[PDB]
């Protein structure tokens, strides 16, 4: 979940 | 009577953010999906939206505090108050002689009506364009505008924030560096904090009815397909 | 020694399916995020693909009995074949001259080249493209073009298939016209029916191969978020 | 699930 959120959060 | 110096580092540090973000050359806007003029604009606002909000993240990533916090918060800021950055952010391209936002070449001018043939309606870009006037109006100066959208970002009061008392502080701590700098800086501003603070209250109203009017277009697949998915992340309501 | 009349009932319905959904134009493609020649050319391939997908889910309605069958079994068969029926059709673009797929103007001509900056490796692009030119010297009717990409949408040997004997019963159907096809239509085609067979067989390691590369893509989100919403579905491991 | 290919499918 929010698996592009997370990645550009780093 | 002056501002200390550590309320001059986070400015320092907030507009060096917001420069790292924002391109004002707007060179990156010809990869999108070419805007048309049903919803003929919806693929080029879809990729200008979802463009826009990688800016606001990266911007975010910069706010001191802000990468302290958990990942669940930074997740929870950026998906109630993305809408309202980007809202903030554009009145950089918005001109007050166009009634439009001015994003270089004429095929990135954005009229009311191309919004209308991204699924929207006048009854978000009615009260929309009225604030991109009226904050237009108050001349921010550089500073207050990269302020308000860290305070925008860093509001406790949204839903899903668990770390309440955090953010708070912080945002408190970028309130009390604005209402110095006003004072200080931004000669005959005394009434321009609380200007400023109203539109804050502005932008949650154009938020509720934005998502209001999202929410129309991504119950129906034929319109939600033209979305990004990074869009479809961070307006969706799937929770943390 | 004749075709009979349900038989070319078949080809008609199934000529004109493609006529419909096969633009040969290729003026759509503008309206894809533009061509960058690290995966500079994934946006506007993804597009295409994207693009193509729409197609082939057109195409599949028009075939006599698809629309007859379970919603889930019309899901199983677009998503284990879409991938085939793309690499079948592009060989309608596919030149033996430039060993490329020439889509109308030279922005929307594709290397080998352009494809490895989607993401893809010669361990895919290599057997694509010599399956492309072994396609393109069998130098199919229309008839029998179209004809293979029903087959091969029809096969009931797919993951996540229910209804084996009507699936393979509608296949087994078009085998006999395309047969008799070449049979009675084609001249010098003795051995054609089993090339054609053998492109199938093909085209199931292509799918293999290419379904492994995109897993990677897939894994990656800033990749990920590159694709289309009906690209991750459609490509996805999601089951009905 | 599967939200745009049953709308395309009609
Ligand atoms: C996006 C930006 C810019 C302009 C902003 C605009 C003009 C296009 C329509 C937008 C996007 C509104 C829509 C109602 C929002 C949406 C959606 Si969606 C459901 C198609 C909100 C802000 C509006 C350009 C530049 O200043 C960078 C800035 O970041
Ligand atoms: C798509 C079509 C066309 C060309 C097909 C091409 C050239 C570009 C790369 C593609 C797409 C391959 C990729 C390995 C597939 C992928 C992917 Si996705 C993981 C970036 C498979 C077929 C290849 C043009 C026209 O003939 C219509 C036709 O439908």
């Amino acid at each position: 979940k929010h698996k592009i959120l997370h990645r550009l959060l780093q | 009577h002056m501002l200390s110096d550590e309320q001059m580092q986070i400015i320092n540090s907030l507009v060096e953010a917001h420069h790292k973000t924002y391109d004002d050359s707007y060179s990156d806007f010809v990869r999108f999906r070419p805007p048309v003029r049903r919803l003929s604009m919806l693929p080029h606002l879809a990729d200008l939206v979802s463009y826009s909000i990688q800016k606001v993240i990266g911007f975010a990533k910069m706010i001191p505090g802000f990468r302290d916090l958990t990942a669940e918060d930074q997740i929870a800021l950026l998906k109630s108050s993305a809408i309202e950055i980007i809202m903030l952010r554009s009145n950089q391209s918005f001109s007050l002689e166009d009634m439009s936002w001015s994003c270089g070449g004429p095929d990135f001018k954005y009229c009311i009506n191309d919004v209308t043939k991204a699924g929207h309606t006048l009854e978000l870009l009615e009260p929309l364009v009225k604030f991109q006037v009226g904050l237009k109006k108050l001349k921010l100066h550089e500073e207050e505008h990269v302020l308000l959208m860290a305070i925008c970002l860093l509001s406790p009061d949204r839903p899903g924030v668990q770390d309440h008392v955090r953010i708070e502080a912080l945002q408190d701590r970028l309130c009390d560096v604005l209402q110095a700098y006003i004072r200080i800086q931004h000669p005959g501003g005394r009434l321009l904090y609380a200007k400023m603070i109203q539109k804050l209250a502005d932008l949650r109203s154009l938020n509720e009815e934005h998502s209001k009017q999202y929410r129309s277009l991504s119950f129906q697949p034929e319109h939600s397909m033209q979305l990004t998915p990074l869009v479809l992340e961070v307006f969706g309501s799937e929770v943390s």
